[PDB]
RNA sequence: GAGUCCCAUAACCUUUGUACCCCAGAGUGAGAAA
RNA sequence: GCGAUGAUCACCCGGGUGGGUACAAAUGGCAGUCUGACAAGU
């Protein structure tokens, strides 16, 4: 007696029409159970009258969840309506959940719903085929729309959150270290080169941060006047006298003058390492302020560059928190990030660090209270041995 | 809703501890959060009793992850100080752990409490 | 590939004969004719395991 | 003159092997970093540079169904990140998120648009200390043969087989030891000429054009009146297709 | 043993996308889907191969029941490259992680669990990897989550519960292919600790019988694990005769 | 005639410079001080 | 005015040698730049 099946698909909702209706007595033979796998049989038994795809991402999940709960959306109560005909006698509709039947009960009280075996039966074979069946009306792709719901589905339950996440600490320590080696080696080479225009100059400056910005100002030694004397004066201080010895030993010196074009890139590759800096520099704050939000506790106690390294070295601030006193221990002992009575205060702020993690990881809005006390702590150990 | 979950009633309360003391003449109690999660690890423990008036509770949250996900039982007991004197030591103990010992005196006893964490969970 | 590095040849022969390395060791029973395709691999431990097992 | 001095030669191709190896790890960062919000983005483009410009037009996928990125990707491509913009497994990420990603990309683009500053400046420099050798061989190869040797003096006084074999000493001295077949190519494998060539003449060019380049490089080098032109190359590029022509024109298999 | 410097040779195992590693002591290896980070710390064997460095993930018996299937010899996996899998029982990424490692990228993982604190875990480790789809719902009700699930080419069942028999039957009723495959880890003390293991396990193959899944296969796990058996079934809707 | 394709753009060893170390590791687990 | 939120657990004359861990450099070592007259067509 069964007349129309209700699918739900990620894509969509599906509705069908049952043409024939496979044996009841025999449903456990082998023979109407090979026809649910054939697809030329089962074509036979439903043919699909109806496909109304939900608008969004936002809809599927909300659906999701309507269907979870065996709830009637505002979609399924349009796509019934629209093909249910209107009926002493009721039109049988197949369904798979028999919680959704009570509520499709009160919005049409005209359908009456089937969930037995027979109308489990067929809701396999539409499983089974999926597209196939949909004779080329747009259901997207099954799978895709399928892994895409599932991690919507999956974390509005959990309530993941990106305030608890760590991740976006472990990339910028990855980074910034990475910075740290690019700045170095690059400026090593703007030395080199402007070295060959003017090789006293990187003995002058050692400070090389210093000496690409200076470079910038002076691209040819032979520019050399007392207004210009005082601009590169004003760049750091006169204190080392560097402004005085770099006129002076640029009107006298060996270095070989190179071309405009060589000039050209000593400039612009400083400037590069010169940007390297300035970004390294807004990054490691990015770094201070996210450890500050993330885990208080553990930037508190030992300081917002070490905790990073620490929660990279873990893995995860999760990772962290579940090891033991003795493993976090070792974890920063390659670095010595903790680092007889020296090593006492090293397995003694090891226990901290790890009480620090556990708070940091499993509270959702961590404040930093316990983390300073915690620290004074340690203070009143580090001043008793 | 609470982290601290779930919480031992009275009756159950005194129940556990009986157990807790009789493990620590038989030395077949661990004592201490870093305690309990080596023996999670190693997959030597009956079951975690912890503390619900940590101060505060989330430096002894690691341990309902890792019990859970071995299929270890967990309960939380109200007092520390209490759990403490149970355990035979001097001070309050916030977590402990049963080590698992089918040769142990104390088996049944044992069983029986781990059987109302299980339905208590 | 064909050059069959002698380098690599004798690690598969060090495998085959690996009951006679160490006297306290008598492994299962076992044939290994050399595959037709594998590979040689370097471990990587984990940082937690750095004073065990590295 | 300062226009003539190999030194900058040296360095600049030892910069660019650096820069691209840098430029590959800050593009992988930024793939999986700005991945975490959207990670679906790495296997439909797989070009950093573009991959770093689709972050600067559009900074979240909210942005994915309004903004227009026809100018980076196709037709065909530049759809389907907005279809993974909807659907997409990453999580939000605030604006101070936003503006730190959005600074690493600019350093993607910032340093392709300084590599290829840079491989202009040696193509200038390399037509400017060794003209005949850059029409013979190219600059790439050209700037690799001057930096093996450590300066263009001595790669002249070198003769024509080491310059064939440059680049594969390994290969070349282990076999020498052993009793071996050595290698044919070298560093000059990369070499445009060589790659046209098929089959055993590759071996043949390589031979032959690494010949003409140690007459294409010792005219650089020992001319005291060089003239900027590489005429010697040029007609010394002449022989070497002539060569590659009639060499290619034969055929193995009976007709 | 298996320091971190040591040498080993990889080589196929029986079974479609799982490998062996030699040496002076024989580890159960898969290939890693996400390269360079570890799930719960198990060692990796890094190889380069023209040139690109795979690298590869070691399974711990000992921590994973479907590994110490593997060393006690089962004949028959329905997990192999490019199958559907779905995982009941998935606690964390400690055993899906590697299943999701065996399909391969062209195969999918549904990792099923209940409880939350691990879920938040378990989606954590699916985002590396494409190709697991976490549930976090109860398996008891699979209609929940039917819209999740299409059809899927074997059923892993770890959940450890006493009425386990009837989450099995019913997602194999919704979800797993004819002639498909059936693979569940039995602990006796969690089905019925009164009464001993052998029954529990002659007890539950014969929920299984009267359910429509044919018993292929049974396993002891020792002595990995106590008390435990792995039940490799096919499901034969048709008939079991 | 002749192995680019086992990164000579490299690996390994030695010397120097710098910064740390001379305790155990799945570390142990109820003592310490008087 | 303690503690399971964790107690306890190489050499030589204040100075010098020995050994270990991370990085950088070396115009320091391994370490030595292939053969040499034929070939292709009718």
């Amino acid at each position: 007696p069964i007349e129309y099946l209700l699918f739900e698909e990620p894509t969509g909702y599906a509705v069908f029409k049952v043409k024939l209706q496979q044996d009841d007595i025999g449903s456990r033979l082998k023979e109407v159970q090979e026809q649910i796998n054939d697809f030329g049989a089962f074509t036979k038994l439903i043919e699909l009258v109806s496909f109304a795809p939900f608008k969004g991402a936002a809809e599927a999940l909300e659906n999701a969840n309507d269907i979870s709960e065996g709830l009637v959306s505002e979609s399924l109560k349009a796509i019934l309506d629209l093909n249910l005909p209107k009926a002493k006698k009721n039109i049988t509709l197949a369904i798979s959940d028999k919680n959704l039947g009570p509520s499709i009960k009160e919005e049409f009280p005209y359908v009456d719903c089937i969930s037995n075996e027979l109308a489990q039966d067929l809701i396999r074979g539409v499983r089974l085929h999926g597209e196939k069946l949909f004779k080329g009306l747009q259901s997207g792709d099954l799978e895709r729309a399928q892994l895409g719901l599932g991690h919507a589905y999956s974390r509005a339950k959990v309530k993941f959150s990106v305030q608890k996440n760590d991740n976006h600490i472990i990339q910028a320590i990855a980074l910034l270290d990475q910075l740290d080696k690019d700045i170095n080696t690059f400026a090593m080479r703007v030395k080199e080169w402007y070295g060959w225009h003017f090789p006293e100059l990187a003995k002058l400056v050692p400070d090389n941060y210093t000496f690409a910005k200076l470079v910038l100002f002076i691209k040819d030694k032979a520019s050399l006047n007392d207004d210009s004397l005082h601009d590169l004066a004003a760049l750091l201080n006169e204190d080392s006298g560097i402004a005085q010895r770099v006129i002076d030993n640029a009107r006298i010196s060996m270095g070989q003058d190179i071309s405009e074009t060589d000039m050209e890139n000593v400039c612009v590759f400083a400037q590069r390492v010169a940007s390297l800096a300035d970004y390294r520099r807004q990054l490691y704050d990015y770094l201070c302020e996210k450890m500050h939000t993330v885990a208080p506790n553990l930037s508190e106690l030992i300081g917002e560059v070490i905790g990073a390294r620490l929660i990279s070295h873990a893995g995860s601030l999760t990772n962290l928190s579940k090891q033991a006193a003795s493993t976090v221990q070792i974890l920063g002992a390659e670095k010595a990030l903790f680092r007889k009575n020296k090593g006492r205060i090293s397995r003694y702020l090891a226990n901290k660090c790890s009480m620090a993690s556990r708070i940091d990881n499993y509270s959702e809005e961590p404040s930093n209270v316990f983390g300073s006390v915690l620290k004074k702590q340690v203070e009143q150990r580090l001043e008793f041995y | 809703n609470p982290k601290a979950f779930p919480l031992a009633d009275a009756a159950l309360t005194q129940q556990i501890l009986d157990v807790v003391q009789q493990a620590a003449n038989l030395r077949q109690l661990k004592k201490g959060a870093n305690e309990a999660t080596k023996t999670l690890n190693r997959g030597i423990s009956e079951f975690i009793i912890m503390a619900a008036d940590c101060e505060p509770i989330e430096i002894l949250l690691h341990l309902p992850l890792l019990c859970e996900d071995k299929n270890v039982p967990y309960v939380f007991v109200p007092s520390r100080v209490a759990l403490g004197r149970a355990c035979g030591v001097s001070r309050p103990v916030i977590a402990a752990s049963i080590t698992t010992n089918d040769a142990s005196a104390i088996k049944t006893q044992i069983y029986a409490v781990k059987d109302k964490i299980e339905t208590l969970l | 590939d064909d050059n069959m590095r002698r380098e690599v040849q004798r690690d598969l022969l060090l495998i085959k004969h690996r009951a006679a390395l160490d006297p306290k060791r008598h492994y299962k029973k076992q044939r290994w004719e050399v595959p037709e395709r594998f590979a040689i691999g370097t471990i990587i431990e984990d940082k937690s395991e750095f004073y065990s097992s590295r | 003159s300062a226009d003539k001095v190999d030194v900058m030669i040296i360095q600049a191709i030892a910069l660019l092997d650096d820069l691209d190896k840098e430029l590959n790890t800050y593009a992988m960062r930024c793939k999986e970093w700005y991945g975490w919000h959207f990670p679906e983005l790495a296997k439909i483009v797989t070009d950093s540079v573009a991959y770093a410009r689709i972050i600067l037009t559009m900074g979240i996928r909210s942005k994915a169904s309004e903004t227009d990125l026809s100018e980076i990707l196709p037709e065909e491509i530049e759809e389907r990140v907005k279809t993974a913009a909807e659907v997409s497994m990453g999580t939000e990420i605030t604006q101070t998120d936003l503006d730190n990603i959005n600074a690493l990309a600019e350093q993607i683009v910032e340093f392709a648009a300084y590599r290829e500053q840079l491989s202009n400046y040696l193509s200038a420099r390399m037509k400017a200390i060794a003209p005949n050798l850059t029409q013979l061989v190219g600059e790439l190869v050209g700037a690799r043969l001057i930096a093996h040797s450590g300066s263009l003096i001595s790669l002249a006084k070198s003769p024509a087989s080491t310059i064939q074999i440059l680049g594969a000493e390994k290969a070349l001295f282990r076999a020498l030891k052993t009793k071996h077949d050595t290698p044919k190519y070298g560093l000059l494998y990369h070499a445009s000429l060589v790659g046209q060539a098929t089959g055993k003449n590759k071996g043949k060019i390589a031979r032959v054009l690494a010949a003409k380049a140690a007459v294409s490089l010792r005219y650089d080098a020992l001319a005291e009146d060089r003239d900027d032109s590489g005429d010697i190359g040029l007609e010394s590029r002449a022989k070497v297709e002539n060569r590659l022509s009639q060499l290619e024109g034969r055929d193995l298999r009976t007709t | 043993g298996a320091r971190g410097g040591a040498k080993v040779v990889i080589e196929p195992h029986r079974h479609a996308g799982v490998y062996i590693a030699r040496g002076k002591e024989d580890l159960l290896v898969t290939k890693n889907m996400a390269p360079g980070e570890s799930v719960y710390g198990e060692k990796r064997i890094s190889v380069e191969e023209p040139p690109t460095k795979v690298e590869y993930r070691v399974w711990n018996p000992f921590r994973s029941k479907l590994a110490a299937g593997i060393m006690g010899g089962l004949d028959e996996l329905f997990i192999a490259p490019g199958k559907k899998v779905l995982y009941l029982g998935a606690a964390s990424g400690t055993s899906v992680s590697h299943v999701s490692d065996v399909v391969g990228p062209e195969g999918v993982v549904y990792a099923v669990e209940f409880s939350h604190r691990p879920g938040r875990e378990l989606i954590s480790m699916a985002k590396k990897r494409p190709n697991i789809i976490p549930i976090i719902e109860d398996a008891r009700h699979p209609q929940k989550y039917r819209m999740l699930i299409g059809m899927v080419d074997c059923v892993f069942a770890d959940v450890a519960q006493p009425d386990q028999a009837r989450i099995i039957a019913l997602n194999s009723h919704m979800f797993l292919k004819d002639q498909g495959g059936v693979v569940i880890s039995i602990k006796a003390n969690c089905i019925d600790s009164t009464v001993d293991a052998e029954t529990v396990f002659a007890r539950e193959v014969q929920k299984l019988r009267e359910e429509r899944i044919k018993p292929l296969e049974q396993l002891t796990l020792e002595p990995y694990e106590r008390d435990h058996c792995i039940v490799v079934g096919r499901y034969m809707r048709s008939g079991l005769k």
